[PDB]
DNA sequence: TCAGCGAGAGA
RNA sequence: AUCGAGAGG
DNA sequence: TCTCTCGCTGAGCCTCTCGATG
């Protein structure tokens, strides 16, 4: 089986995960354990927003992929805001300090 | 556009603040049709548009008048992303209480109330909250910590100091945070936004629907059944009792299960509160952010191939072709193939010839990744250069399967591409296979050929007497060639032969050197592929699986790293090519019996009769004669042991010339032994010795031994006994995995923040080592423990005012070798342990790098790497003991303490890792001493104060050793007295969950008690450590990312 | 720049700083428009700039110079 | 289920 | 999209 | 001060298949 882009889950908009659904393989905690181990930094971030949750920034990647530009400008995923909603849902007041 | 992450409690004004609709009183999203009703849970109006830039009603549809609400229904015209972002709000008709703050073991809602756990229970169950909310809005905090201050010196009993300074220390933290009081009983309800929570449509007409909006439809309607009572007046006695219904309904909707009788569904199954989205496996921290699915990836099924280069693999086409497509569209536009997007799909879709040269254009020097899933150290990732092949199956080389721990009977691989010019420099420079040839867990060789390669290498260097064309004359290796391939002489044929060899001669320049020498035909065969300035005398013997090492390390130590993967990769064509024209196999003749064995076992039969007569008439203790047949036993089998080991090795007789000699013999079962390519010697005594004895379940010793071997088979009795072991051995297999990961991710957690950080710190101290004698025997010398650490002091040498040792020197294997040429004494060492840095260690208390041989970088994570070099070895055991190593790690009481606190950081540390290196040894397992002295110095990392001095102190105040060492230097040239402090020792488990970071603590385990303590005491997260910024999704403090983040605290 | 790349991180340092070097000086030829400094040989950006660090032209301080030349120049 | 460690008991 | 049952490395 | 009940906490990694009930 192999993929290259496909559909995303509908909360946390990560890629499914079945051949039957054509789904990605799982980048795991001991797998960025060992990219930790061998200080490969632009490919965990790769790992972590280009190919992931990341929307605005897959999207251009795909754009300057097709143009011909290795080049990614990356933002935050999705995930995080999910888990400071819930958190705030909690009654608890949780921010990101800009200042 | 942020720098930290800062959490405390929340307020009315600011719950109201994050919401944009009302209290929420319908129950229903509206199941008859699609449009959901108004002001309930799911609702057009609150949260926004259904559909993008269409209201509800459908006046508005388009872009221009965007922004304006529409006049006769008002609803805005916006993306329906927002409906993943605004929130909501309940406005409840009575108080009720946060089950956070009060259940727990340190119940915090009645911390600062002297009111017991029970009683405010009882209270708080009727048998609403108003009492407590009067309470805690009445109190006074500073005068009750005035008092509080007071009374902590007049009172003498230090069990009343306890509860006074938790008391005080609370009280303080409340004031300092800035959160009122009366905020921790809820008087608003936030309402999560409505797609975190969404129904998703079925086959059939129904949705399923998800738990929370079910306790948020129970919430509600219980709440408002109390708006409705309130105007009727009803008599206080149904008043009460709803009142009650409406505190468990809220501790539905919070953390469930926390005070008994756990609502239920449909199903007879708990629902899942949001307590339950954020903690354990499925959470959103374990399963979503340290982790995740990714996009240009494929898996399949491995298998060997044995004419590739060491940085080359097999992928297949099929796979290929999917996985690169955007650069093939890329490059199809590029040569105007295709004028549009779909043409170029269209034209991959239905393949042609010419998109395959674009395939092929395109991954000429694109490397991609492979990777394993047990995943234990850091090598189950490589990366390699694609070949494309025919079928389906993907072929991978055979000197980087034991780095993988793989073999090709159905094991599975995953693949990924790098994308961007950084990562697919970094998959070149720092991840090729080439690169890795030595470990980072000590300082052996990872690529070693085995199995075929190691029997041919060993068939083709053994020597044999009057084999045909023995007596000659060469002029060279070539000459043997051609009479080995004529067919004219054998390759055991013992001959002379001119060889010319090339040395150093002063600089590293090869001076060359001819004679004439003594050896076999195969011996000067194989010498043209070894490298010039290499001895011959490497390659005159059999050539074992420690030789060929041996030759590896050898040639990588003095000619360097390119041509030893050319050695390597001509080691295994050639020990793959000699294999097959042997004809090595096996049969059952090979596995021969000793004559002598049907005495040994008669006689010893005959005397544990012997002692059963002794046994008619009491002449021995009826618990004495069990030892005895024991003993007989075990000496008849050593005898029918060595009996059939002097047999079998020189088997062999031959008749030189007119008379006989002996030999070493050619039988297949002892070559494959000897040359080490497979077979213990035990399990040659289990094929054609005996079994031996076995052992009971229990683990008594069954008295009767086994007489059969596998050759002539067992009997059902036999066969019957020996089923306990197999089961016990896979039982024990089968269940301490879980064991060996758990302490793994425990140690990675204790660890994961320690980085290189600069040079040299300015400190003194160290540890003295010493050779490791126990009972007489040396069980390690004085030479390998300081091999590649840095001297804290001056060495001296055996005599008055002499330096044997320059200081600050690296000792590599030419210093090693002149220390050892005339070494009589020791060195002190510098040790991670007592290291002056702040917020790091410097190189020089680090040392050398196993991996590479120099002086650690700045930038390299240690602290994974040994985390990862202790754990490995104990998984790869399963697949005393584990728990000894598990004790001293968690710091259990059986002491360690007393150590520290009587020899200091010495003691503790010549404890533990002796006392783990006792257990590791046993089994014969290699790790350096590095990696548990960074372990043991993350297991202390607190300090706990007595004398408060000039600065901030609170009498006990358990703090940080760093902080309280830079308020102790920071006040000193100003002139002050400083604080008197101890120093603690913990557990990684309780290490890992005191630290700065309340990020990482929740990421670890047990995240209620984490967030409420940082919600009640306000805390702020800077976003220091890796596992933070792996969070929050930038580039890690390590590696190729280190100057970046130095960059940033250049730019404040 | 083939096979192996250890006479790149003897000429620059360290591999940290060797890829950082090499990606900068790779972005020149892919995208600005800028001409190897060796024959190209059907390689591609990333393996001609480590032959080009290989062979000494291009370094840190080297990159610092020429792109001050272009900014006084316009 | 099975350890492990507080927390709250008391003679 | 969970819950039970098995399977492979 | 020194035993004795009383309790929430935690328990390896990655793939595949079926049915029943949402
Ligand atoms: C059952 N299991 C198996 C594995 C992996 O499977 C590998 C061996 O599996 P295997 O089929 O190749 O058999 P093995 O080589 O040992 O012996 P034979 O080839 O038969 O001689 C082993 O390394 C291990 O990582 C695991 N991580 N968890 C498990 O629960
Ligand atoms: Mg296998
Ligand atoms: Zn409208
Ligand atoms: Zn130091």
């Amino acid at each position: 089986h192999a993929r290259s882009t496909g559909s995303y889950s509908l909360v946390t908009q990560q890629p499914l995960g079945g051949k039957a659904q054509f789904g990605g393989q799982r980048f795991g905690e001991m797998e960025v354990w060992a990219l930790e181990a061998y200080g490969a930094a632009y490919t965990l971030q790769e790992m972590l927003t280009v190919k992931s949750d990341d929307v605005n920034g897959r999207t251009k990647m795909y754009k300057n992929i097709v143009d011909g530009n290795h080049q990614m400008e990356p933002g935050m995923p999705e995930s995080f805001n999910v888990l400071l909603k819930e958190i705030r849902s909690l009654g608890i007041n949780i921010e990101l300090e800009d200042e | 556009e942020f720098d930290a992450i800062k959490i405390a409690l929340a307020s009315p004004d600011m719950i109201r603040s994050w919401s944009f609709g009302e209290v929420k009183k319908p129950e229903t999203i509206n199941y008859r049709t699609f449009k959901p009703e108004r002001d309930g849970l799911f609702c057009a109006r609150i949260f926004g548009p259904v559909k993008d830039y269409e209201c509800l009603c459908g006046k508005y549809k388009r872009l221009k008048h965007r922004g304006v609400i529409c006049e006769k229904c008002g609803v805005e015209v916006t993306q329906t992303k927002v409906r993943r972002e605004r929130m909501g709000h309940i406005e409840l008709a009575s108080p009720t209480a946060h089950i956070w703050f009060l259940k727990s073991l340190p119940s915090r809602i009645g911390l600062l109330l002297d009111m017991p756990l029970r009683d405010i229970e009882r209270v708080l169950y009727f048998e609403g909250a108003e009492a407590i909310q009067a309470l805690l809005k009445s109190m006074d905090l500073e005068q009750e910590c005035e008092q509080l201050r007071e009374e902590l010196n007049e009172t003498n009993s230090e069990t009343k100091r306890k509860k006074l300074t938790k008391r005080i220390k609370l009280l303080e933290a409340f004031v300092q945070s800035g959160n009122k009081p009366e905020w921790m009983i809820l008087t608003v309800l936030p309402v999560l936004p409505p797609d975190l929570r969404p129904l998703v449509p079925l086959d059939g007409g129904r949705f399923a629907t998800s738990d929370l909006n079910d306790l948020y439809r129970r919430v509600i309607n219980r709440n408002n059944r109390l708006k409705r009572l309130l105007d009727l007046a009803a008599p206080d006695i149904i008043v009460r009792n709803e009142k009650r219904m409406l505190q468990e309904a809220v501790d539905a909707l919070l953390d469930n299960g926390r005070r008994g009788r756990a609502i239920t569904g449909s199903n007879k199954r708990p629902l899942k509160s949001l307590a339950d989205m954020i903690k354990g496996k499925q959470g959103r921290f374990r399963q979503n952010l340290l982790g995740k699915r990714v996009d240009y990836s494929g898996r399949s099924v491995i298998t060997v191939g044995p004419y590739l280069r060491l940085h080359q693999c097999g992928l297949p086409k099929k796979m290929a072709l999917e996985l690169f497509k955007p650069f093939i569209y890329g490059k199809l536009e590029l040569r105007g193939l295709a004028t549009t997007i779909k043409a170029a799909k269209k034209m991959v879709e239905r393949e042609e010839a010419v998109v395959w040269d674009i395939l092929d254009e395109v991954i000429r020097e694109h490397p991609v990744l492979l990777n394993r899933a047990p995943t234990l150290h850091r090598l189950g990732i490589q990366a390699f250069e694609p070949v494309l092949i025919e079928g389906k199956a993907i072929q991978l080389h055979p000197l980087v399967c034991a780095a993988y721990n793989a073999d090709f009977d159905g094991d599975q691989m995953a693949v990924h591409v790098p994308l961007t010019l950084e990562a697919q420099l970094e998959a070149r420079a720092l991840m090729m296979s080439t690169n890795n040839i030595l470990s980072p867990a000590n300082g052996e060789p990872i690529i070693v050929p085995s199995q075929d390669v190691v029997l041919g290498l060993y068939y083709m260097t053994r020597d044999c007497v009057n084999a045909k064309g023995e007596g000659m004359v060469l002029t060279g290796p070539k000459e043997a060639e051609r009479l080995y391939r004529s067919g004219l002489a054998s390759l055991h044929a013992r001959v002379k032969v001119r060889i010319t060899e090339y040395e150093k001669d002063a600089n590293g320049e090869l001076v060359a050197k001819t004679s004439l020498k003594d050896t076999t035909v195969g011996r000067a065969i194989l010498w043209m592929i070894v490298p010039k300035g290499l001895p011959y005398s490497i390659v005159n013997q059999a050539l074992g699986k420690k030789a060929i090492s041996k030759m590896l390390n050898t040639c990588y130590r003095i000619l360097g790293l390119k041509p030893t993967v050319i050695f390597a990769d001509q080691i295994m064509y050639t020990g793959f090519a000699y294999a097959a024209r042997s004809g090595a196999s096996v049969g059952i003749d090979d596995m021969v019996i000793p004559e002598k064995k049907h005495e040994i076992i008669s006689e010893a039969e005959a005397e544990v009769a012997e002692i059963q007569e002794q046994f008619q008439s009491g002449l021995v203790t009826a618990g004495e004669r069990y030892n005895k047949v024991i003993d007989i036993w075990a000496a008849a089998n050593d005898r029918v042991s060595k009996a059939m080991m002097d047999n079998l090795q020189t088997e062999t007789v031959i008749n030189r010339d007119g008379q006989e000699e002996k030999q070493v013999s050619f039988n297949s079962i002892y070559m494959m032994a000897d040359s080490g390519a497979r077979g213990s010697a035990a399990q040659i005594r289990q094929l054609a010795g005996m079994r031996g004895l076995m052992a009971k379940p229990d683990g008594s010793i069954i008295e009767t031994p086994i007489t059969a071997n596998f050759r002539e088979g067992l009997n059902v009795l036999q066969y019957f006994i020996s089923t306990h072991g197999a089961r016990k051995g896979l039982a024990d297999t089968a269940l301490k995995t879980a064991n060996s990961g758990y302490l793994t991710r425990r140690l990675v957690d204790v660890a994961q923040d320690l980085v290189v950080t600069e040079d040299d710190c300015g400190t003194h101290e160290g540890i003295m080592m010493t050779p490791v004698i126990e009972g007489g025997d040396v069980k390690e010398p004085l030479r390998d423990r300081v091999l590649g650490r840095v001297t804290a002091e001056d060495v001296l040498k055996p005599g008055t005012a002499d330096i044997l040792v320059p200081r600050n020197t690296l000792l590599h294997e030419q210093w090693c070798d002149l220390l050892e040429e005339n070494s009589v004494d020791a060195v002190k060492v510098r040790s991670v342990v007592s290291c002056d840095t702040d917020f790091g260690v410097c190189a020089h208390c680090y040392g050398r790098d196993l991996a590479r041989g120099h002086i650690i970088n700045k930038g390299e994570a240690i602290g994974v790497i040994a985390a990862q070099s202790i754990g490995e070895p104990g998984t790869q055991l399963t697949m005393g003991g584990l728990p000894r190593v598990a004790d001293l790690f968690e710091a259990r009481r059986p002491a360690p303490h007393d150590i520290l606190r009587l020899r200091g950081v010495h003691a503790v540390t010549r404890y533990i890792v002796n006392e783990v290196q006792d257990v590791y040894r046993l089994q014969g397992v290699k790790i350096n001493d590095k990696h548990i002295e960074v372990i043991v110095r993350q297991m202390l990392r607190k300090a706990t104060i007595v004398n408060a001095g000039s600065s901030d102190f609170l009498e006990g105040e358990q703090v940080e050793y760093s902080r309280v060492k830079i308020a102790n230097r920071e006040l000193e040239a100003n002139g002050k007295v400083g604080a008197t402090y101890s120093r603690d020792l913990l557990g990684i488990t309780k290490a890992s969950l005191a630290t700065e970071s309340f990020i990482s603590a929740a990421s670890f385990q047990e995240t209620t008690r984490v967030l409420t303590e940082a919600a009640v005491a306000g805390k702020r997260d800077e976003l220091r450590g890796l596992k933070e910024n792996v969070i929050v999704g930038r580039l890690i403090p390590a590696g190729t990312g280190y100057a970046y983040h130095q960059d940033r605290m250049r730019r404040r | 720049a083939r096979v192996t790349v250890q006479d790149a991180v003897e000429k620059i340092g360290n591999r940290f700083d060797l890829v950082l070097v090499a990606a900068r000086r790779a972005r020149q030829m892919q995208v600005g428009g800028k001409d190897p400094l060796v024959p190209e040989e059907n390689d591609k950006t990333t393996v001609i700039a480590l032959r080009e660090i290989e062979e000494g032209l291009i370094n840190n301080q080297i990159l610092d110079v020429r792109e001050r030349q272009e900014q006084q120049e316009q």
